[PDB]
């Protein structure tokens, strides 16, 4: 749809410094659009662009965490 | 980096490290004018032996010296603000780049495209190679490309720190369970260096930071090959 | 101000005697400390 | 009740040099003396355990 | 002899044992924290106690036996009184400062929610309006006792202020109750730190004021106040209203917005 | 009749100011301290890589 | 808003009574009845060992350093679910 | 306010008042010399006669030590004083403060 | 002989200070002068004439045959 | 004559410029020759001789203005007192340098310093002025 | 009452300059010197 | 609804503090309470100065709402004049049975 | 006696006194804390061991310069001297409360010593910011006796603060108006009203550090919701105000000594004098976040907290110039107070106007966590809050102790400790901007020139307060008894005799409302 992603775009939701709820929300948005696919049976590849934006923004170690927690049953955001 | 007996700011690297000195210039004239205004006024006071002791008047020469000062503030006020709502400005970054501080050396995560991270020590000072700079080197250097506007983002997995490098007029503080954001263009290749600025415990003053600034296609083959 | 003169006075020599003793109760215990630091250190 | 402040007004103004803390008799002597002790005894005993608490324990 | 009005104090041993007191309390909380003892600190909250014991007694003894509080030491104390409770009200605001700074701005933690994920907060239409009434109710109450105690009727203040304290002791067992049944703990992250210390520290003020309106009952009980000189009750009452309106400023934030 | 000033201060200006001079000049150029002061004109770059 | 009550005109306690036990002592009474009401034991939620809860960061200084100061068993779990 | 002329006019007639009493002789000469001014001759005429009726030769020596003083570095002020004063100092026998030794240090 | 003149007597203080604010004031302008001169303007030429024919890949170039970076030979 | 402490609520004398008239005179008892002098004072000034009047005005007042403005040499005492114990200062430092400080690091080595500013050059650290700015790269050698 | 003067409304004595100059020397000396020994205190330990 | 008991400051201060009501209620201020009122401070009607012995501390407010207060001591004996306005004051020792 | 006159004291002049020789003792520490940072500094290299040692040092040098040196001499032992004295009252409203300050200022130094005692101390820097000063990367004792040396160092300034407030209100003359006491009465007035609204606040974060540290409660600690920039904003909130509590009544001292030295017998502008120490302090409540301009605050914020900081300013500057207006015209007496309230005119303009740069957040990016915060801080701490108070502390010397002092040595000592702090202070502006850290034990080499001539410096400025305790030691071994002073009629405080009796005012002033 908008291949050639370089990083990132600039988000008017989350315009100062502070960057941290972009990535989650990111985080987030791709989560719930891999559950919304895969589930009515579609394809987890439009949840892409969320996928691309959390990995570019997010630590490793947040994404690794949240990762583990979403397996352990203890992740507190919804999805 | 600073040089032996340097006075004042690391030369510019950045457009906006050029904008902060020019505005330095013109608060320091200020500061200059004020503080020597103050002593000569200061020994005028003091060199007569002329008197006039009984009561004096204060309304007339107090408009004076509130109304000059709140001028000279406004006139340093309004090129302080252009240049704070400048680096605010949306500018569409090519690349981004995460920092992690840690006791004591930092990480970087380049995660666009591949997951490429790795950490950056000091180098010893027993281990530096002749003409390397003491408590300055890492082992793994910042790779960057140069003339490319480059989102940082910045934060910590223990306690604070603060990612600086003043020849780019830069520093955030690394707080952990926060990302902070800044950018970062550099007009020209290079080393720019600069040093953790939060106190963060026993190795504070050893943990560094080093930009490589390069073209774009040595940026994207030393990327390729760090994976 | 004006004052008496002195009822105790302090000669140049007792002067001299108080400034030393009190440069030295400055001096000497935290130049002891300084002087064996690498004793305290490398221990 | 009946009210014996009259009677509590001339003790304290007795003039017997006494400050107000020991004023009221006897009692407040050993009350005093109670809580000096307790308080000066507990502060050398605040000092020992720093001097216990500067050295490792190992 | 003097010719002013103010009270030069016989010299004390009080200001020396409450420092003391104090070193005693926060080293013993040290010691308690970090070598695994209540010693010293048992010791520093009994000469705490006996300090204030007989540092208050010999107010009592200066003023209401002695006569030294003339209007003009009186005047003082009331500004004493007033800018102490300013003091408690900026304690108070820096809890409060921190409870709306994480609740207004939930991190990815808690679910980025407040309450966050996993916390039932109570029910503020249960126990805590329950506790709000009591603690109003006891504002009316000393009302009712400071307008007797003026009009010099002894048989009704003491009447209103047993109510008051009653009222006090009901608020703090409630309390102490909500506290034991509360599924959450104070160690339940942000949401159970801010809960318990900032409704903690109130319980405390609770009990403080209830015992000064105790130590208040018993000094009427001892005919100790006039109709027109009774300081030790306004200051008491002053501190009471002060904890009633803490209250409301918890119950609203934290128990009714924050929920 | 003069103080101590008249008497002395002239003594005590000169010894003090010969004394400063003589003992700052000898720890600046004499004890081993290393200024670092701006290779600028003062030092030749030599082959480091 | 004069609330709906409705005097003055003179002054003091008997009015403050009238409000004490018109007015306050009325609503402790209802609330409290409205309380002891919506009283005694609501099902306890399934244990989640969520990492934003149950801290330990440093054992508390009483007990065994594990349970809180005013646990319950019945609805405080710990950091490894709800006491045997 | 006012005038120069005014202002000389008050402090002549302060100290020309003929029953001017020493507490009042020395609170009119350190309230003038508290100014920034040096006084005019006929101000000072007036204190050293003022002077001459409390009996008090000291004072109107050290009024003109004062005028000398409040010149500072005018050194032009005082011998213009003196030189406009000579009739009075003549007249009441007043030394100035160089013809008594009390300029030397 | 001659008479001395009648010298200013009266508000020397004020006219000394008068004097002075504004030759303080003068040379605050000399000074501003001097110093946007030999500080301010100096350095935005400087960067102004660095970066008018500036090449960053030639810089670039020289940085990389004197071996100073660790991503390019 | 003689202050007492324990007149300090008594007006007492000052010398001093900008209050020329004190409040009592510098010497109220009177020996018989002084009474006599106070009564001829009452008399025509122009009648007392030159130490008459010396004398009155001795009795009247402690200081001339010449005598209590006058400069004294004080300065020398300080400036010099003051470049001494900055000197002492100095020997201090000389006895830190001997027992307390240790060698510094090999970084400051001559052969290191030479080679460290030529890889400062080589990375062209602060070439607009700072530093690299004051090297002549088509001589070599520091710009004059 | 409490003695009122010069060198009497402190709570060291002033009877004697030597005596003095001793106290002060223990009072100001041990307060600079104290940081030197807690220095020497943490470098010893570890 | 009411009844008595609570003792009044008439039956019950004691002390200093029934000093200053009892002498309040004479319109007597034997502690300093008040203000005293100025005359207009003349040789002949100078403000007189109460005082239990020889000499008092005296303020001098030389003008209505000058920041700066003039002290100086008054004692027993002639008038004294304020050093900064010359109004005049005298002091009246004695006593504190006034 | 001793004990009941000097323990059980309701004294003010004794309890004043008292916090003055706690005052000077404490400084004492602090300048030895002072030494062993800078002979850390003062070559290249390692000279005590790593950061942890070495911030220990730093951040007991802060605390005891701060709490226990300048806070007890300028309240604590100039207000309780001087201002009963200058309204003419009896002593402080709450005198016995009074000497409960005093008391709890020993215990709470005590435990700061005991912090750097055990474990490896508190090395946080004074700010105490987690996560480094909680109880994982700060383990054991150290940071929680620090805490709770600042809650009794609290409560001891609270108690104060609502003495003086009370007795500043309450028992001045009844005709004198607030408008009629002197400048010094107004600044430790407003001084008390900042310390009664910032320390509680102060109290409430560092109780959550140590709930944090303690409790398992996670105010500070993103894990379970918390967030360390929280503490920052509390901490501040107070430490702002602080600032100018520790400046205002050395402001209030300079008013007197310069009115005092240019002969006059009152400050230009006192009503304008009075309006700038409360703009001031009200504008030293809105304006905390200028410390935490690189935490990632948005930038409306950071405009809002640069434009508020630089006001204060104007307020600032009609003091400077009233003191200059002071002068004009004075006959000037050159004391050695004068001179110490002089170099304070000019040093603290100088350190006023460094402060003005660091307000412009965009430049404070890169000046933020450098030395060039350190040399403003310096210039109006070492330079300002000390000056006022070593200038006050001649000034008053004669009048607390009845002796003087000898005034040529007196000038010797300014002249000592003006070059040392010069020496010391200025280069570190160079070091800033080139880029120096805050809180480092060792620097890049080219950092070498400007750290050593400033550890120089501070060599200078040991010396000058070896040689003040000489002084001293000479004005009480001689004993000079004060006999006359100038300028009783308007300095009250004098008009009692050298040193005061015990009880003065006994019989109130007598001053009519006309
Ligand atoms: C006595 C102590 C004191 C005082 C009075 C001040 C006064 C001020 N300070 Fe300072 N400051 C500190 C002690 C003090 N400071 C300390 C300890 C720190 C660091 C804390 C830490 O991190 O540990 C600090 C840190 C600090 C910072 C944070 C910088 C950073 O960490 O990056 C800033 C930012 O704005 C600041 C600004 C100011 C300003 C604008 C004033 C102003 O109030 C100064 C106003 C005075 C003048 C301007 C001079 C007189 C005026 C005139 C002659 C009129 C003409 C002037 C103009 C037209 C400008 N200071
Ligand atoms: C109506 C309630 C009144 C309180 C009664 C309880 C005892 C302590 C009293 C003090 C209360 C003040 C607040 C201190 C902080 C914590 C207590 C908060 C109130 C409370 O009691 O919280 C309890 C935890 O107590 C705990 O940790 C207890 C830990 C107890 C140790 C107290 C720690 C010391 C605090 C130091 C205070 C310093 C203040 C300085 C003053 C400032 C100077 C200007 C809650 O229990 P929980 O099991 O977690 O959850 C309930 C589960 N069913
Ligand atoms: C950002 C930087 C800002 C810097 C601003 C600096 C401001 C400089 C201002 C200059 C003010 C000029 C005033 C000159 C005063 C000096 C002494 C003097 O000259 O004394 C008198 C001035 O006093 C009067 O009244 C007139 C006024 C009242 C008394 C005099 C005091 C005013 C002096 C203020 C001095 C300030 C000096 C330092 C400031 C930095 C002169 O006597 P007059 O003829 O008026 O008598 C007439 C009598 N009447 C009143 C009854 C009519
Ligand atoms: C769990 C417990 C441990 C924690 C410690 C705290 C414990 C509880 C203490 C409760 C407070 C009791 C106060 C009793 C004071 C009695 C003395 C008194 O009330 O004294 C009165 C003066 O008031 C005065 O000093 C007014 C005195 C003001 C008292 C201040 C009271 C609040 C202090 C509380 C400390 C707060 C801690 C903050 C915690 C974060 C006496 O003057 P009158 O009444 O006019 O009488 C005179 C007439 O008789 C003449 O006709
Ligand atoms: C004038 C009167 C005031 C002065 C009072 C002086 C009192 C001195 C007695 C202190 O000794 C005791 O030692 C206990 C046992 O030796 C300690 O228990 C501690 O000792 C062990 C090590 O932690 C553990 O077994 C315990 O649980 C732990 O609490 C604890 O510190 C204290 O009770
Ligand atoms: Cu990492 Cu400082
Ligand atoms: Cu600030
Ligand atoms: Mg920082
Ligand atoms: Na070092
Ligand atoms: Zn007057």
């Amino acid at each position: 749809k908008i291949k050639n992603y370089q990083t990132a775009p600039f988000d008017s939701r989350f315009p100062n410094q502070n960057q941290t709820r972009n990535c989650w929300q990111n985080y987030l948005d791709f989560h719930r659009c891999e559950k919304a696919m895969t589930a009515k049976g579609g394809d987890v590849s439009v949840c892409e662009w969320y996928r691309r934006v959390y990995k570019s923004l997010c630590p490793i170690s947040w994404v690794s965490t949240w990762d583990d927690r979403r397996a352990e049953g203890t992740f507190p955001g919804k999805i | 980096m600073a040089y032996p007996m340097q006075l004042g700011f690391q030369d510019a690297t950045s457009p906006i490290m050029e904008e902060l000195l020019h505005f330095h210039d013109h608060t320091l004239m200020i500061v200059f004018l004020i503080s020597s205004l103050v002593l000569y006024i200061i020994s005028l006071m003091l060199t007569t032996k002329l008197t006039h002791t009984s009561t004096m008047d204060a309304q007339e020469v107090e408009t004076i010296w509130t109304i000059l000062p709140a001028i000279i503030l406004i006139l340093i006020a309004l090129p302080s603000l252009r240049i704070l709502y400048m680096m605010d400005e949306i500018n569409n970054p090519s690349l981004t780049v995460k920092t992690m501080g840690h006791q004591w050396y930092w990480s970087y995560e380049y995660t666009d495209y591949e997951d490429l991270s790795f950490d950056s020590y000091m180098i010893p000072t027993s281990e530096l190679k002749p003409g390397e700079l003491r408590l300055l080197e890492v082992d793994n250097r910042v790779v960057l490309p140069m003339e490319m506007t480059i989102r940082m983002l910045v934060s910590s997995e223990d306690v604070l720190h603060s990612w600086a490098v003043p020849s780019l007029g830069l520093k955030t503080d690394a707080i952990p369970g926060r990302l902070n954001q800044t950018t970062l263009m550099s007009s020209r290749p290079g080393l720019y260096y600069g040093q953790c600025s939060e106190i963060c415990g026993s190795n504070h003053s050893f943990m560094p930071i080093v930009l490589e600034l390069v073209p774009l296609k040595y940026f994207e083959k030393w990327s390729a090959s760090m994976l | 101000i004006t004052a008496k003169p002195a009822k105790t006075p302090t000669s140049p020599k007792e002067q001299a005697i108080g400034l030393s003793v009190t440069f030295l109760s400055f001096l000497l215990p935290a130049g002891w400390v300084l002087y064996h630091l690498d004793n305290y250190k490398k221990s | 009740f009946e009210n014996r402040v009259a009677e509590k007004q001339k003790l304290f103004q007795e003039d017997n040099g006494l400050p107000v803390h020991l004023k009221g008799g006897a009692t407040d002597n050993i009350l005093y003396r109670v809580t000096m002790t307790l308080c000066l005894g507990g502060t050398l005993y605040s000092l020992y355990c720093l001097g216990w608490a500067s050295f490792p324990h190992k | 002899h003097q010719t002013h009005a103010y009270h030069m104090v016989n010299p004390s041993p009080w200001p020396l044992t409450g420092a003391l007191s104090a070193l005693l309390m926060t080293s013993g909380l040290t010691m308690w924290f970090h070598f695994n003892s209540m010693t010293l600190l048992m010791i520093g909250l009994t000469t705490n106690m006996l300090t204030m014991y007989q540092w208050w007694r010999d107010v009592i003894r200066e003023s209401t036996f002695q006569g030294h509080h003339t209007p003009a030491v009186q005047k003082g104390l009331r500004y004493g009184m007033i800018l102490f409770i300013i003091s408690e009200v900026l304690f108070f605001t820096g809890f409060f400062w921190a409870f709306y700074h994480s609740s207004l701005a939930p991190t990815p933690e808690l679910g980025g929610c407040w309450p966050p994920t996993g916390i039932h907060p109570l029910n503020p239409l249960e126990v805590p309006l329950l506790n709000t009434s009591v603690l109003l109710a006891s504002g009316v109450s000393i009302t009712w006792a400071h307008h007797s105690l003026m009009e010099g009727d002894r048989k009704h203040m003491l009447q209103a202020l047993f109510i008051t304290i009653t009222l006090g002791v009901y608020f703090t067992l409630l309390q102490a109750s909500e506290y034991y049944e509360a599924p959450f703990t104070i160690s339940d992250g942000v949401y159970g730190s801010t809960f318990f210390v900032a409704t903690g520290f109130h319980g405390l003020h609770v009990i403080i004021g209830s015992t000064f309106l105790i130590v208040c009952f018993f000094r009427q009980l001892k005919f100790h106040f006039t109709s027109n000189h009774h300081f030790g009750f306004e200051a008491a009452a002053w501190y009471w209203h002060f904890v009633d309106v803490v209250w409301l400023f918890l119950y609203v934030s934290i128990y009714w917005w924050g929920s | 009749a003069p103080d101590f000033h008249d008497k002395y201060g002239n003594a005590v200006l000169a010894s003090g100011a010969t004394f400063c001079v003589a003992v700052w000049v000898y720890m600046a150029t004499q004890i081993g301290i290393e200024w670092n002061p701006s290779p600028v004109g003062r030092v030749t770059p030599k082959e480091w890589r | 808003a004069s609330a709906a009550k409705g005097d003055h005109g003179g002054t003091g306690a008997r009015t403050w009574r009238f409000l004490t036990f018109g007015l306050a002592l009325p609503s402790v009474a209802l609330c409290t009845l409205n309380s002891w009401l919506h009283s005694g034991h609501r099902e306890r939620p399934a244990f989640i060992p969520y990492h934003h809860l149950r801290i330990r960061t440093k054992p508390f200084s009483w007990g065994d350093g594990n349970h809180t100061f005013f646990h319950n068993p019945r609805v405080n779990p710990l950091p490894t679910g709800y006491e045997k | 306010h006012e005038t120069d002329e005014e202002f000389d006019a008050r402090w002549v007639t302060y100290f020309n008042k003929p029953d001017i009493d020493a507490w009042e002789l020395r609170k009119g000469m350190n309230t003038l010399v508290g100014y920034d001014l040096v006084p005019e001759p006929k101000i000072i005429d007036a204190a050293l006669r003022a002077c001459r009726r409390l009996n008090d030769f000291a004072s109107a020596v050290r009024i003109l030590e004062v005028v000398k003083d409040k010149a500072g570095p005018h050194k032009e002020i005082y011998p213009y004083v003196i030189q406009e004063l000579r009739p009075t100092l003549n007249e009441l026998g007043i030394s100035t403060p160089e013809e008594l030794g009390l300029d030397k240090v | 002989s001659t008479a001395l003149a009648k010298p200013q007597m009266r508000g020397l203080l004020a006219r000394r200070l008068r004097f002075h604010i504004v030759g303080a004031f003068m040379v605050s302008l000399g000074f501003a002068t001097f110093y946007k001169f030999a500080v301010a303007e100096k350095r935005k030429k400087a960067y102004a004439d660095f970066y008018r024919n500036y090449d960053s890949m030639k810089d670039f170039e020289e940085m990389r045959k004197a071996g100073i970076f660790q991503s390019a030979k | 004559s003689v202050v007492k402490s324990e007149d300090y609520a008594l007006p007492s004398y000052v010398d001093r410029r900008d209050y020329p008239l004190p409040d009592v005179a510098h010497v109220k008892n009177l020996s018989a020759s002084q009474k006599a002098l106070k009564e001829k004072e009452k008399a025509s000034w122009s009648s007392l001789s030159i130490d008459e009047k010396v004398e009155l005005y001795r009795l009247k007042f402690k200081e001339s203005f010449a005598e209590m403005n006058r400069s004294t040499n004080e300065w020398k005492t300080v400036v010099g007192a003051a470049m001494f114990f900055i000197g002492f200062t100095a020997l201090l430092l000389i006895w830190e340098k001997h027992y307390v400080y240790g060698p510094i690091p090999h970084t400051f080595e001559e052969e290191w310093v030479a080679k460290q500013t030529k890889r400062m050059l080589d990375m062209k650290v602060a070439p607009i002025q700072g530093f690299s700015a004051k090297w002549d790269y088509d001589k070599n050698e520091w710009k004059k | 009452h409490y003695e009122e003067g010069p060198g009497k409304n402190i709570p060291f004595s002033v009877e004697n300059k030597w005596r003095l100059l001793a106290m002060m020397t223990l009072f100001f000396g041990s307060g600079f010197a104290a940081p030197f020994f807690i220095v020497r205190h943490q470098l010893l330990k570890k | 609804a009411s009844g008595g008991g609570v003792p009044t400051d008439e039956e019950q201060a004691t002390g200093l503090e029934r000093e200053v009501m009892l002498a309040a209620r004479k319109g007597q201020d034997p502690y300093n309470i008040l203000a005293p009122k100025a005359t207009s401070g003349t040789k002949e009607d100078p403000n007189l100065v109460p005082s239990i012995t020889n000499k008092r501390i005296v303020g001098c407010i030389c003008e209505e709402d000058n920041s700066t207060v003039i002290w100086f001591w008054l004692h027993k004996g002639e008038a004294q004049r304020c050093p900064s306005c010359g109004t005049h004051y005298k002091l009246v020792p004695h006593q504190l049975a006034h | 006696m001793f004990i009941n006159r000097w323990l059980f004291s309701t004294n003010h002049k004794d309890i004043g006194t008292l916090y003055l020789l706690f005052g000077a003792w404490a400084g004492m520490v602090g300048t030895a804390l002072s030494l062993l940072i800078r002979a850390e500094l003062g070559q290249p290299g390692t000279l005590l061991g790593d950061d942890q040692i070495y911030n220990v040092v730093v951040t007991a040098h802060a605390f005891v310069m701060i709490f226990f040196m300048v806070m007890p001499i300028m309240i604590g032992g100039f207000g309780n001297w001087l201002v009963p004295l200058m309204i003419g009252a009896p002593d402080m409203a709450f005198p016995r409360m009074n000497n409960m300050s005093f008391w709890l200022l020993p215990p709470s130094f005590l435990l700061l010593l005991a912090s750097s005692m055990v474990e490896a101390g508190a090395g946080t820097g004074w700010t105490v910011y987690p996560p480094l000063a909680g109880n994982l990367a700060h383990a054991g004792a150290s940071v929680d006796l620090t805490i709770f040396s600042l809650h009794l160092a609290g409560v001891s300034s609270i108690l104060g603060a609502i003495n003086f407030i009370t007795t500043i209100i309450n028992m001045k003359p009844p005709a004198m108006s607030q408008y009629q006491t002197p400048l010094f009465v107004w600044s430790v007035m407003i001084t008390a009203v900042l310390l009664l609204l910032s320390l509680p606040v102060l109290a409430a974060g560092i109780t959550m550090l140590l709930t944090d540290r303690n409790l398992n409660t996670t105010f500070f600690d993103p894990a379970g919701g918390g967030d360390p920039i929280l503490y920052q904003h509390l901490f501040w909130f107070f430490g702002h105000p602080e600032v100018y509590i520790l400046i205002l009544p050395g402001f209030g001292m300079i008013s007197h000594i310069v009115t005092y030295y240019s002969g006059k017998k009152e400050p230009f502008g006192y009503m304008g004098m009075v309006w700038a120490m409360m703009s001031i302090g009200f504008l030293g409540f809105i304006v905390w976040a200028h410390h935490m301009f690189t935490v990632g605050m948005d930038v409306d914020t950071r405009a809002y907290f640069t434009s508020a900081t630089m006001i204060i300013a104007i307020p600032t500057g009609v003091k400077v110039f009233s003191w200059l207006a002071t002068l004009h015209g004075g006959n000037i007496k050159w004391s050695p107070a004068m001179m110490w309230a002089l170099g304070f005119i000019f040093l603290f303009t100088v350190g006023g106007l460094t402060g003005i740069v660091l307000a412009n957040s965009s430049l404070d990016i890169v000046l933020h966590d450098t030395y060039y915060v350190v040399a403003h801080f310096h210039y109006v701490l070492s330079m300002g809050a000390v000056f006022a108070i070593m200038g006050g502390f001649v000034h008053w010397f004669p009048l607390f102790s009845g002796y003087t002092l000898n005034d040529t040595w007196a000038k010797i000592h300014f002249a000592i400790m003006f070059v040392g702090v010069n020496m010391t202070f200025f280069p570190q502006h160079f070091l800033g901007l080139s880029g120096m850290p805050r809180r480092y034990s060792d620097y890049p080499d080219a950092y070498t020139m400007w750290n050593t001539i400033s550890s120089m410096g501070s060599f200078i400025s040991l010396t000058a307060v070896m040689l003040m305790v000489f002084i001293i030691w000479e004005a009480f071994a001689s004993k000079r008894e004060v006999l006359t002073v100038d300028l009783t009629t308007t300095n009250l405080e004098w008009l009692n005799g050298c040193p005061p009796p015990y009880h003065t005012f006994e019989e109130p002033t007598y001053v009519n409302l006309k």
